[PDB]
C-alpha cells in the first residue's frame, strides 16, 4: 500500500503547487513570489478554495496583481501533517 | 542460539591464550 | 532558584533542565476581568515522573502503569513557551499555548528491558477551567488537549533507508520478497494528548503562576511499526501571566 | 675534536652526538640553530606582507605569522581590519637582521671559537655532571623566560594593550587595565578538566585572565630561576634523575612534546587568544555559524524554529545539551560549549534565549555567521576548501587547521625523540647502550622462566 | 572545440541584446569568480542558501530575471531578495558597501561586468551547476 | 581641505551616522532600563550585541570626516568604547553604582561626539 | 630490608615471569579494567544512541550481533568530548544508553597501551638491552591514539572515534574516505608502503633465512630443530643469502650486514605506520587527501574526468548516505 505522500502525489499535488502541503521552494518557478509572498501563503494556511489565497490580510496590489496573474498554477488538497509537522513547508531537508 | 556459538569459540581461543601462555613448554638452554 | 545566576552558574549543573519556582509561598491572586486575553511569557514545564501503561497477555486484566527511569539525561523539560489565558463570558479560563520549546522527544527504560522513546510536548494545547472564575488562584485547573505528532518525523530514515517523503517503499536487501514486510510503508499520524495543569502557587506583585502537570499521552509508534504505548507524566509547571 | 667516526665513535648520520662533549661548537650549533629560528620568523614575515591583501581577511591568505602579531595589537583596528602595514614589516625587518647577527655568531663558535669552553671560563664552562652549573644555566634561562612573559603583559597594559575579540562594539584592540591577580582563578584553569566544556587551559576566554596567567607565569619563572641560581639539586632529585647530557636533552623533547600537543589544541579550540578575525573560526565555530545561518535563513521564512521538530524527534535548530542547555541542533549539539562574541549577545542563563533569537540578531551577526560557516577549517591538502567532495574552485585551508595539524605531528614526533634519547640516555649511563656484553650477558645469570 | 564566440555569447539585457565576451575577459571573471565568490558560489550553488543559487533556471526566476549581464551588474551593486522587495545591501557582498564589504572595494566596473560574464557562461560548460550542494 | 560639510559630504556621512544614530537611540531606550532592574545578562549580551558594530562605525565615521575633524572624533569614540569596556566590566561584577557612573560618562561622551558631527 | 624497598624489588624483578614494573603497576589495572568492560559490553550492552539523535544501534552479541556485526559502539554525539564516566550518570542503564561502556574501554586502554610502551623499555633497561623496542611499539600506539582519541578531539565528539568492532572499524574507514578522502592522502600511502612493504621484506628475509639454513637435520623431521635455544653459532649462511639476492637484483641491492638489514627491518614499517598515525590525526583537523576534481579542463572549459572523480562520485556516494538521519544543514561542517 502506499504511503500518505504518495497518495497525494497520485493527486493533483504531483501536477503543480498545492497552497496546502507543497513546500516554499516549489514557489521559486513563479516570478516575485519567494521569499515573502511565499511564506505569506504558507503562514496563512490552509485555504479551503485556491481564491480566499486573495484574501490574505496583508496583501498589497503588487502581492494580489502577482497572486491574479498565477492563479493557474495553484491547487488545494486536503492538509496533510506528513509535509506540514515541524514545518517542512520551510525547510524539507532539501538543499 | 547462535550467541552460544560466538562465546564459545571466542572462550576456545582465550583459553588457548591461557595455556600457551601459562603452561608453554619452557625454553631451556643445552 | 536561579533569578540572577549567569549562564556560567549554570552550565554543566543540570539546573537548566530545572524550571524557576517561585520566591516564596506569597498565597496570592492575579484579579482577571470578564472578558478579555492575557498573555503568558516564559510557560515552563519540568517532567518529573513517568509511567508506561502495561499491555499484559490478558484482554480483561487491569492494565496498570509501571513507572520508567529516563535514559536520556537532563533534556526533559519545556521552557520559553509563549501563549494566552482566555477568560470567557461565563467564567472560565482558557489557557492556549502558542510557541517555545514545546517539545522533548524522552526515553524511558521499563522493567524488562522496554525503551520506550515519546514525544513529551504541549504542543496547540487547549485547556479549560470549571466556569465561575474570577481570578488565577490554587484551585484553577487547566484541563485539555494537546497534539502530539509523530516522534519520528516523515524525513527520517530507517536502518534499511525507508521513510515517508524519501527512501524506499520496499526492502531492497530483499529482491524476490521486497514487498512482503508490513514496515515497507510508514505513516506519521497525529496522536492526541490529555493535559491537566493545575495551578497551586500564585504570586500576585509579579504574576508568577505555578503548580502541578498530569499528561497522558501515547509513545513513539516508530513511523507506524508498533502500536503505541501510553504514557503519563508528572511534574511541575511555571508561567508568567502578563497582567 | 673527532671530526670522523674512529675518532668518536659516532657516524656522519649521527654525527651531532660528536658535539656531546664539545661545548664551545656545541653553543655554535645552538646559536646558528637560533640564527636559523629568527631567520624563518623574519622571511616568512617578509613572505607574508608581500603577499598581503589587507582589505582581505587574513585567514584566506594562508597567513601564520601577521595574525599573530596582530593579535599583540600591532597594525590593527576593530574587528581586525588592518590599518596599518608598517608594523608587521618591521617585525620581519627586526628578525631578519638579528638572525643575521646571530648566524655570524652561531658560525664563529662552531668553526673558530674555543671547542670546549671549560679551559677558558668558569661561567660559561659547563660540564653536564656539574649538577650547579646546569642549574645555573636553567636560573639564567628561567629569568630571561619571566621577562619575556613581563614583556608581553608590559605590551597588553602599558603600550597600546592586545587585540580583544570579546571587547564591546566589537573586538579590538584594547588596553588591560585590571588583570586578574587571583591565584583561584589562574591557577584553577590548571585544574579544570581537559574534557569537553572544560577545556583545561584551552578554555581560557578573556584577555585579562591570560594576562593574569602571564603576570604569575612571570613572577613564577622568575622565583624559580632565582631558585635554581642559588640551590643544588636535592638527594631526591639526584636519586631520582639522570644527569647526563643526553638525558637533559630528553627531558627538554618530553617538555617539547607536551607543548607542542597543547598548541595543537589550542589554536584548534581557542578563540581568545587566536581570535577568528585572524585565525579564521575554529571547527566548532564554523559548525555552530551553520546552524545559526539557516536558523535565521528559516525563521526570516516564517518557520517556528523553537517548535520545529526534526525528522529524528529532536528540534531541527534548538535542542537541549544533556545539562539542558538551549543549543544549536543537528550535528552542532557536539559543539554546544562553544563560545564565541558574535553568539553570546542571543545567549541567556539558560542557553541560546528564544527572546533574543526572535528580535535581538543583527545584520553583521548573520554576515559573521556566514562568513564563518563559509571558512570551516575543511581543506585539501592541496588547499581546495569545502568538504573533500567539492570541486577544485576555492583555495582555502584554515590557518587554524595548518598550525593544528603542524604542531601535532611535532608534538609527536618530539615524544618519539624523548622515548629514543630517554631510552638512550638510560642505557648509557647504564653502560648497555653498545650492546650486551658476551661475557656478562645479564640473562644467563637469571633463574629461568618456568 | 576552443572556447568560442558561440559560448562567450550571453544575453546583455531584457530586450534581446547580447554581448560576446573576450577571452580576457572571460579569464578575468574567472579569476575574481575564484577569489571572492566560489567560497558561498562553488560549482554555481549557494552554501548558504541554495534556494538561491546561481543556476540558469535560478537566475531566469528572479524577479527581475537576473540571466543578463545588466541585471548581475545591478545585483552586483544593489542586491536584492529573489523577488526583488528586499534590501540585501547588508546581507550580500557589494561594490555599494564598501564598509562591511572590503573584499570588493577595487573591482572596477569592468571587473564586475566580467565576473557576471562568467557567472553567464559558467552554466553552460558545468552541467551540476546550480544542483544541490551534495550533487 | 573642504572646511565646511560639502553637499555630497554629509551623504557619505549618512552611511555610517545611521547606525550611530540607532545606537544612540536604543542606549538612550534599552541600557538605561537593564542596568535599572540590574539585568546584567541582558546589559552585557546589548552591549556586544546590537552595540557590536559600534567601533567599526563610529572609526569609520571619524577616518570619513572633515580633514580637520578627525582627531576629536577618534579620542571621544575612544572615550566612548573605554567607559562600555569599564560598564561590561561593571556588569561582570555585579556593580549597580558603578555601571550607572559609567553608562553616564559614555552618554556624555556619546552627546559630544554627536555635537562634534556637522 | 624496608618494606617499601622490598616492594620496589618485586615489582622491578625480572624473575617475575610476566615482568611488572612502575610502568606495568599502571597498566595491568587498566588493561584488566578495559578488558573485562570491552568483554561485558561486547556480549551483552544495550543499544547506543551513537549520533546522539535518539536512534540507538544495537552493538552487542546479545541483541542480534554476530562476532562480525559486533562492536561497543562509541559514544553519544550529545557527549561530544564531555568526560562522561559512570558517576556522572543518573544510572547504569543512562550510562549504557549514552555510550559510556565506549569511553571507559577507550581511556582505560590508551593509559594501558601507553604503559605498555613504558614497559617494554622498563623490561630492557633491566635486562640490560638497548631500549627502543618501545620506539618501535609507538608506531601502532601513535595509530591506535589517532583513531581513539586524536580523531574525536579533532572533530569535537568521541562518537566519531573508531568502534571497538569489525563492521565498526569498517565503517569508520568508509565515513573517513568519503570524508577526508584518506586514500588520496599522502600519508595513508607511506602507511600503505610501510604495511606492504613490512610484509615484503618480512616475506624476503624469512625466505632468505630459510632458503640459506645450516643442514644440521635429517630430511625426515623439522628443519626447525636445527636451531637449539641459546646456540652461539648461526643458523644459516648470510653469505650465501647475500650472493643469492645480488644476483637476484644486483650485488649493491642487497645487505651484507646483518646489522642494517635488522635496522632495515624494523625503521620501514614503523616509520610508515608513523606517518599513517599522523595522517589520520591530521585529518583529525580536517587537512584532508588531494582533491583533484575538475582539475582537467578542455579548452572551452568543460571538465574532463580522471580517476580522481570516479574517485569522488564514490565518495560522495558514501558521504550522502552516512548518518543519513543526523544532518539537518547542507553541509558536513565536522
Ligand atoms: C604524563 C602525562 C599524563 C597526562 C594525563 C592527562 C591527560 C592527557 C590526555 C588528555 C585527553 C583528553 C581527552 C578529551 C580531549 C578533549 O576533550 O579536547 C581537547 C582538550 C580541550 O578541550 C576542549 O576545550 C574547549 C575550550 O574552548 C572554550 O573556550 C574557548 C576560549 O577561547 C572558546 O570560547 C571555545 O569556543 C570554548 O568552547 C571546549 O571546552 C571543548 O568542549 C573541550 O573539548 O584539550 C586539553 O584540555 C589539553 C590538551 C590535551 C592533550 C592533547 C592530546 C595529546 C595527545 C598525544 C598523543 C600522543 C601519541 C603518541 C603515541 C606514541
Ligand atoms: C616518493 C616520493 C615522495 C616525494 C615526492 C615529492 C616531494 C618533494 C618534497 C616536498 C615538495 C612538496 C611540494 C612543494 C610545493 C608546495 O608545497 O606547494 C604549496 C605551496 C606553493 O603552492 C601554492 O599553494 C598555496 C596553498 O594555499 C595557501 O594559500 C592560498 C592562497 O593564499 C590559501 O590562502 C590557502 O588557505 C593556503 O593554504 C596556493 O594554492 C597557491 O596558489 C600555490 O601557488 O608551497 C608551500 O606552501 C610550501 C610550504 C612548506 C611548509 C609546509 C608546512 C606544512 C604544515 C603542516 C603539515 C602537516 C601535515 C602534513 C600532511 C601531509
Ligand atoms: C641546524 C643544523 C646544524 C648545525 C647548526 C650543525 C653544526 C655543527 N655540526 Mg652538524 N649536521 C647536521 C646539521 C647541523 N650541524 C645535519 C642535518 C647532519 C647530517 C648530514 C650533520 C652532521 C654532522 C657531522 C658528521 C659533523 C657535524 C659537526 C658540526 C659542528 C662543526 C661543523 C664543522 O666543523 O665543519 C665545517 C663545515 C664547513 C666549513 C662547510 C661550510 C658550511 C657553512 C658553515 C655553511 C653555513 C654558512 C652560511 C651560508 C653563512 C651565513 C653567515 C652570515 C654571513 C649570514 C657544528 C657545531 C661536526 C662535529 O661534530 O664537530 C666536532 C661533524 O663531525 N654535523
Ligand atoms: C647564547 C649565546 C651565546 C653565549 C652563551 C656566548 C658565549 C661566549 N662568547 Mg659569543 N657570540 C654570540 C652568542 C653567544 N656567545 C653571538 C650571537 C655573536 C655574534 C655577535 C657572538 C660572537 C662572539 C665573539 C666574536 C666572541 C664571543 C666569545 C664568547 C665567550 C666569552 C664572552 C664573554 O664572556 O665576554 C663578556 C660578556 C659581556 C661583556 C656581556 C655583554 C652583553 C652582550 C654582548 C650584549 C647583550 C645581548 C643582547 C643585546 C641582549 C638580549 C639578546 C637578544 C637576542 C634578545 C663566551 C663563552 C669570545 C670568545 O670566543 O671567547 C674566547 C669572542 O671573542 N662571541
Ligand atoms: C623550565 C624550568 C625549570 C627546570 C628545567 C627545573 C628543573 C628542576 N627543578 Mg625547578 N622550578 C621551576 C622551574 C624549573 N625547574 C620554577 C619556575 C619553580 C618555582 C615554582 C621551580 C621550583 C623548584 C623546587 C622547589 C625544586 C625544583 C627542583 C628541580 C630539579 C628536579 C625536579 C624534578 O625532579 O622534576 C619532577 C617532579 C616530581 C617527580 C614531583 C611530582 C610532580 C608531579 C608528577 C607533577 C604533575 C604534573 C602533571 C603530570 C601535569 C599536569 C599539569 C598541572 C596539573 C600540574 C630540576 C633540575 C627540585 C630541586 O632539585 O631543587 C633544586 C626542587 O625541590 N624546582
Ligand atoms: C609551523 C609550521 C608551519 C605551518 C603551520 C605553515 C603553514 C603554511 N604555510 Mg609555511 N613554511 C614553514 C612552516 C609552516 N608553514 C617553514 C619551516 C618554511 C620554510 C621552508 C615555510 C615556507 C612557506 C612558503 C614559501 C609558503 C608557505 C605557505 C603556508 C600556507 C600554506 C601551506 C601549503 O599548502 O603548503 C603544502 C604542504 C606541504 C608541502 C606538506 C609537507 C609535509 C611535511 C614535509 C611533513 C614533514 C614530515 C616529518 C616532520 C619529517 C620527519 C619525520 C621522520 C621521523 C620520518 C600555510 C598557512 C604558503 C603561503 O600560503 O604563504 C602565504 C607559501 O607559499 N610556507
Ligand atoms: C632539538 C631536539 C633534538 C636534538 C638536539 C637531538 C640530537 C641528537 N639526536 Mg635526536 N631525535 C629528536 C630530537 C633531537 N635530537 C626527535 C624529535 C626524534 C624523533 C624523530 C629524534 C630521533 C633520533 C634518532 C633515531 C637518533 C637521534 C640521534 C641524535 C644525535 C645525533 C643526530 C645527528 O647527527 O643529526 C643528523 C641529521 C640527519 C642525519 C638528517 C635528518 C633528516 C630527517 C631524517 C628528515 C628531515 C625532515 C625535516 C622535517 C625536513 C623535511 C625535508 C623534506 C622536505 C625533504 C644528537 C645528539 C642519534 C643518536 O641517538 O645519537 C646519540 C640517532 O640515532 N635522534
Ligand atoms: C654550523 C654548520 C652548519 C650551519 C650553519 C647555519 C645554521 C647557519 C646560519 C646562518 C644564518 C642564521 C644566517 C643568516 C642571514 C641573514 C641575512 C644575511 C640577512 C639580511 C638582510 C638583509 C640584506 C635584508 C634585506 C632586506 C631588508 C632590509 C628588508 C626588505 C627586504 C630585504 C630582504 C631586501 C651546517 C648545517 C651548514 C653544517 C656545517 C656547520
Ligand atoms: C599564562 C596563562 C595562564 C597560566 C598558566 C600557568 C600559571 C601555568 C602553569 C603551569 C605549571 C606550574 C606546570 C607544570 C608542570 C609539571 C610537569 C609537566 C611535571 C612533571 C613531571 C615529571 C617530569 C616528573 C617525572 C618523574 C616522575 C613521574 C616520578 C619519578 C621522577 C620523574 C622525574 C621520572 C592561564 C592558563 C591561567 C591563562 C592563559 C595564559
Ligand atoms: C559474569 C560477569 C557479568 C556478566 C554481565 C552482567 C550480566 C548481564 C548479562 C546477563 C545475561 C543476559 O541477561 C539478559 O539478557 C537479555 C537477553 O538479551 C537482555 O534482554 C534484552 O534483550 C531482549 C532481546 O534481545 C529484550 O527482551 C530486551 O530488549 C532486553 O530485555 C537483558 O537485558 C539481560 O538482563
Ligand atoms: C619542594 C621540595 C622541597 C625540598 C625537600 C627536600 C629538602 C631536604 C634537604 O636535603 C636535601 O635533600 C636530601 C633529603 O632528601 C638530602 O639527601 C640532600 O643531601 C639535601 O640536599
Ligand atoms: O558523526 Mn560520525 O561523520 Ca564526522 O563528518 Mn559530520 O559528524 Mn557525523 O556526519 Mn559526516
Ligand atoms: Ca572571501
Ligand atoms: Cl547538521
Ligand atoms: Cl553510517
Amino acid at each position: 500500500e502506499l504511503n500518505a505522500v504518495d497518495a497525494k502525489l497520485t493527486t493533483d499535488f504531483g501536477q503543480k503547487i498545492d497552497l496546502n502541503n507543497s513546500d516554499i521552494r516549489d514557489f521559486r518557478g513563479l516570478r516575485g513570489f519567494y521569499p515573502n509572498l511565499a511564506s505569506e501563503i504558507i503562514k496563512n494556511a490552509p485555504y479551503d478554495t485556491v481564491e480566499e489565497v486573495l484574501d490574505i490580510p496583508g496583501l498589497s496590489e503588487t502581492q494580489k496583481s502577482r497572486l491574479e496573474a498565477n492563479l493557474g498554477s495553484f491547487t488545494v488538497t486536503e492538509p496533510s501533517i506528513e509535509l506540514t509537522s515541524g514545518d517542512d513547508r520551510i525547510n524539507p531537508g532539501v538543499y | 542460539m547462535e550467541s552460544v556459538a560466538y562465546i564459545l569459540v571466542l572462550t576456545m581461543a582465550l583459553a588457548v591464550l591461557f595455556f600457551a601462555i601459562a603452561f608453554r613448554e619452557p625454553p631451556r638452554i643445552e | 532558584d536561579k533569578s540572577q545566576l549567569t549562564y556560567d552558574d549554570i552550565v554543566n549543573t543540570g539546573l537548566a533542565n530545572v524550571c524557576p519556582e517561585i520566591s516564596s509561598f506569597t498565597r496570592g491572586t492575579i484579579e482577571v476581568e470578564p472578558n478579555t486575553k492575557y498573555f503568558v511569557s516564559d510557560f515552563c514545564m519540568e517532567p518529573q515522573e513517568y509511567f508506561v501503561k502495561e499491555e499484559p497477555v490478558n484482554k480483561r486484566q487491569k492494565a496498570e502503569y509501571v513507572k520508567g527511569k529516563v535514559l536520556t539525561r537532563q533534556t526533559t523539560s519545556l521552557e520559553q513557551i509563549r501563549g494566552s489565558i482566555a477568560v470567557g463570558a461565563d467564567g472560565t479560563l482558557t489557557f492556549k499555548e502558542k510557541d517555545g520549546i514545546d517539545f522533548q522527544p524522552i526515553t524511558v527504560l521499563l522493567p524488562g528491558g522496554e525503551e520506550v522513546p515519546f514525544f513529551f510536548t504541549v504542543k496547540n494545547f487547549t485547556g479549560t477551567t470549571e466556569p465561575g472564575f474570577t481570578s488565577i488562584n490554587s484551585s484553577t485547573d487547566f484541563v485539555g488537549d494537546f497534539n502530539v505528532p509523530s516522534y519520528r518525523g516523515a524525513g527520517f530514515l530507517d536502518p534499511k533507508a525507508r521513510g515517508l517523503y524519501t527512501g524506499y517503499d520496499n526492502a531492497v536487501a530483499l529482491p524476490s520478497a521486497a514487498d512482503k514486510f508490513r514496515t515497507n510503508k510508514k505513516e506519521t499520524p497525529l496522536g492526541k494528548g490529555t493535559l491537566s495543569l493545575q495551578v497551586t502557587q500564585v504570586d500576585g506583585s509579579t504574576g508568577e503562576i505555578a503548580g502541578i502537570f498530569e499528561s497522558e499521552q501515547p509513545s513513539d509508534t516508530d513511523l507506524g511499526a508498533k502500536e503505541p504505548l501510553d504514557v503519563k507524566v508528572r511534574g511541575i509547571f511555571y508561567g508568567r501571566v502578563d497582567t | 675534536g673527532g671530526r670522523d667516526l674512529p675518532s668518536t665513535g659516532f657516524a656522519w648520520w649521527s654525527g651531532n652526538a660528536r658535539l656531546i662533549n664539545l661545548s664551545g661548537k656545541l653553543l655554535g650549533a645552538h646559536v646558528a640553530h637560533a640564527g636559523l629560528i629568527v631567520f624563518w620568523a623574519g622571511a616568512m614575515t617578509l613572505f607574508e606582507v608581500a603577499h598581503f591583501i589587507p582589505e582581505k581577511p587574513m585567514y584566506e591568505q594562508g597567513l601564520i605569522l601577521l595574525p599573530h602579531i596582530a593579535t599583540l595589537g600591532w597594525g590593527v583596528g576593530p574587528a581586525g581590519e588592518v590599518t596599518d602595514i608598517f608594523p608587521f614589516f618591521v617585525v620581519g625587518v627586526l628578525h631578519l637582521i638579528s638572525s643575521a647577527v646571530l648566524g655570524l655568531g652561531g658560525i664563529y663558535h662552531a668553526l673558530r671559537g674555543p671547542e670546549v669552553l671549560e679551559e677558558y671560563s668558569s661561567f660559561f664552562g659547563y660540564d653536564w655532571k656539574d649538577k650547579n652549573q646546569m642549574t645555573n644555566i636553567i636560573g639564567y634561562h628561567l629569568i630571561l623566560l619571566g621577562c619575556g612573559a613581563l614583556l608581553l603583559v608590559f605590551k597588553a597594559m602599558f603600550f597600546g594593550g592586545v587585540y580583544d575579540t570579546w571587547a564591546p562594539g566589537g573586538g579590538d584592540v584594547r588596553v588591560i587595565t585590571n588583570p586578574t591577580l587571583n591565584p583561584a582563578i589562574i591557577f584553577g584553569y590548571l585544574l579544570k578538566a581537559p574534557f569537553g566544556g572544560e577545556g583545561w587551559i584551552i578554555s581560557v576566554n578573556n584577555m585579562e585572565d591570560i594576562i593574569g596567567g602571564h603576570i604569575w607565569i612571570g613572577l613564577i619563572c622568575i622565583s624559580g630561576g632565582i631558585w635554581h641560581i642559588l640551590t643544588k639539586p636535592f638527594g631526591w632529585a639526584r636519586r631520582a634523575l639522570i644527569w647526563s647530557g643526553e638525558a637533559y636533552l630528553s627531558y627538554s623533547l618530553g617538555a617539547l612534546s607536551l607543548m607542542g600537543f597543547i598548541a595543537s589544541v589550542f589554536v584548534w579550540f581557542n578563540n581568545t587568544a587566536y581570535p577568528s578575525e585572524f585565525y579564521g573560526p575554529t571547527g566548532m565555530e564554523a559548525s555552530q555559524s551553520q546552524a545559526f545561518t539557516f536558523l535565521v535563513r528559516d525563521q526570516r521564512l516564517g518557520a517556528n524554529i523553537a517548535s520545529a521538530q526534526g525528522p529524528t524527534g529532536l528540534g531541527k535548530y534548538l535542542m537541549r545539551s544533556p545539562s539542558g542547555e538551549i543549543i544549536f541542533g543537528g550535528e552542532t549539539m557536539r559543539f554546544w560549549d562553544f563560545r564565541g562574541p558574535w553568539l553570546e549577545p542571543l545567549r541567556g542563563p539558560n542557553g541560546l534565549d528564544l527572546d533574543k533569537l526572535r528580535n535581538d540578531i543583527q545584520p553583521w551577526q548573520v554576515r559573521r555567521a556566514a562568513e564563518y560557516m563559509t571558512h570551516a577549517p575543511l581543506g585539501s591538502l592541496n588547499s581546495v576548501g569545502g568538504v573533500i567532495t567539492d570541486v577544485n574552485s576555492f583555495n582555502y585551508v584554515s590557518p587554524r587547521a595548518w598550525l593544528a595539524t603542524s604542531h601535532f605531528v611535532l608534538g609527536f614526533f618530539f615524544l618519539v625523540g624523548h622515548l629514543w634519547h630517554a631510552g638512550r640516555a638510560r642505557a648509557a649511563a647504564a653502560g648497555f647502550e653498545k650492546g650486551i656484553d658476551r661475557e656478562t650477558e645479564p640473562t644467563l645469570f637469571m633463574p629461568d622462566l618456568d | 572545440v576552443e572556447l568560442t564566440e558561440s559560448t562567450r555569447t550571453i544575453p546583455l539585457d531584457e530586450a534581446g541584446g547580447t554581448t560576446t565576451l573576450t577571452a580576457r575577459q572571460f579569464t578575468n571573471g574567472q579569476k575574481i569568480f575564484v577569489d571572492t565568490c566560489t567560497q558561498c558560489h562553488l560549482q554555481g550553488k549557494t552554501k548558504t542558501n541554495n534556494n538561491v543559487s546561481l543556476g540558469l533556471a535560478d537566475l531566469a526566476g528572479a524577479e527581475p530575471r537576473r540571466d543578463n549581464v545588466l541585471a548581475l551588474v545591478e545585483f552586483l551593486k544593489n542586491p536584492k531578495s529573489y523577488d526583488g522587495e528586499d534590501d540585501y545591501s547588508e546581507l550580500h557582498p557589494n561594490i555599494s558597501r564598501p564598509d562591511i564589504y572590503p573584499e570588493m572595494r577595487n573591482y572596477t566596473e569592468d571587473d564586475i561586468f566580467d565576473v557576471a560574464g562568467y557567472t553567464l557562461i559558467a552554466p553552460k560548460l558545468d552541467e551540476r551547476w546550480g544542483g544541490t550542494i551534495y550533487f | 581641505i573642504p572646511t565646511t560639510y560639502s553637499p555630497e559630504k554629509i551623504a557619505q556621512l549618512q552611511v555610517y551616522v545611521n547606525p550611530i544614530a540607532v545606537a544612540r537611540d536604543g542606549m538612550e531606550k534599552r541600557l538605561q532600563g537593564l542596568i535599572a532592574d540590574q539585568n546584567w545578562v541582558d546589559t552585557q549580551t546589548y552591549i556586544h550585541g546590537p552595540l557590536g558594530q559600534l567601533r567599526r562605525d563610529m572609526l569609520g565615521l571619524a577616518s570619513s570626516l572633515l580633514p580637520k575633524d578627525q582627531d576629536k572624533a577618534k579620542t571621544l569614540a575612544k572615550e566612548v568604547f573605554g567607559h562600555l569596556e569599564r560598564l561590561d566590566a561593571a556588569a561582570k561584577d555585579r556593580n549597580g553604582s558603578q555601571a550607572k557612573i559609567q553608562y553616564q560618562e559614555a552618554l556624555a561622551d556619546f552627546d559630544s561626539f554627536l555635537n562634534l558631527l556637522p | 630490608a624496608s618494606l617499601w624497598e622490598q616492594f620496589c624489588q618485586w615489582v622491578t624483578s625480572t624473575n617475575n615471569r610476566i615482568y611488572v614494573g612502575w610502568f606495568g603497576t599502571l597498566m595491568i589495572p587498566t588493561l584488566l579494567t578495559a578488558t573485562t568492560c570491552f568483554i561485558i559490553a561486547f556480549i551483552a550492552a544495550p543499544p547506543v544512541d551513537i549520533d546522539g539523535i535518539r536512534e540507538p544501534v544495537a552493538g552487542s552479541l546479545l541483541y542480534g550481533n554476530n562476532i562480525i556485526s559486533g562492536a561497543v559502539v562509541p559514544s553519544s554525539n550529545a557527549i561530544g568530548l564531555h568526560f562522561y564516566p559512570i558517576w556522572e550518570a543518573a544510572s547504569l542503564d543512562e550510562w549504557l544508553y549514552n555510550g559510556g561502556p565506549y569511553q571507559l574501554v577507550v581511556f582505560h586502554f590508551l593509559i594501558g597501551i601507553f604503559c605498555y610502551m613504558g614497559r617494554q623499555w622498563e623490561l630492557s633497561y633491566r635486562l640490560g638491552m638497548r631500549p627502543w623496542i618501545c620506539v618501535a611499539y609507538s608506531a601502532p600506539v601513535s595509530a591506535a591514539t589517532a583513531v581513539f582519541l586524536i580523531y574525536p578531539i579533532g572533530q569535537g565528539s568521541f562518537s566519531e572515534g573508531m568502534p571497538l568492532g569489525i563492521s565498526g572499524t569498517f565503517n569508520f574507514m568508509i565515513v573517513f574516505q568519503a570524508e577526508h578522502n584518506i586514500l588520496m592522502h599522502p600519508f595513508h600511502m607511506l602507511g600503505v608502503a610501510g604495511v606492504f612493504g613490512g610484509s615484503l621484506f618480512s616475506a624476503m628475509h624469512g625466505s632468505l633465512v630459510t632458503s640459506s639454513l645450516v643442514r644440521e637435520t635429517t630430511e625426515v623431521e623439522s628443519q626447525n630443530y636445527g636451531y637449539k635455544f641459546g646456540q652461539e653459532e648461526e643458523t644459516y649462511n648470510i653469505v650465501a643469502a647475500h650472493g643469492y639476492f645480488g644476483r637476484l637484483i644486483f650485488q649493491y641491492a642487497s645487505f651484507n650486514n646483518s646489522r642494517s638489514l635488522h635496522f632495515f627491518l624494523g625503521a620501514w614499517p614503523v616509520i610508515g605506520i608513523w606517518f599513517t598515525a599522523m595522517g589520520v590525526s591530521t585529518m583529525a583537523f580536517n587537512l584532508n587527501g588531494f582533491n583533484f576534481n575538475q582539475s582537467i579542463l578542455d579548452s572551452q572549459g568543460r571538465v574532463i574526468g580522471t580517476w580522481a572523480d570516479v574517485l569522488n562520485r564514490a565518495n560522495i556516494g558514501f558521504e550522502v548516505m552516512h548518518e543519513r538521519n543526523a544532518h539537518n544543514f547542507p553541509l558536513d561542517l565536522a
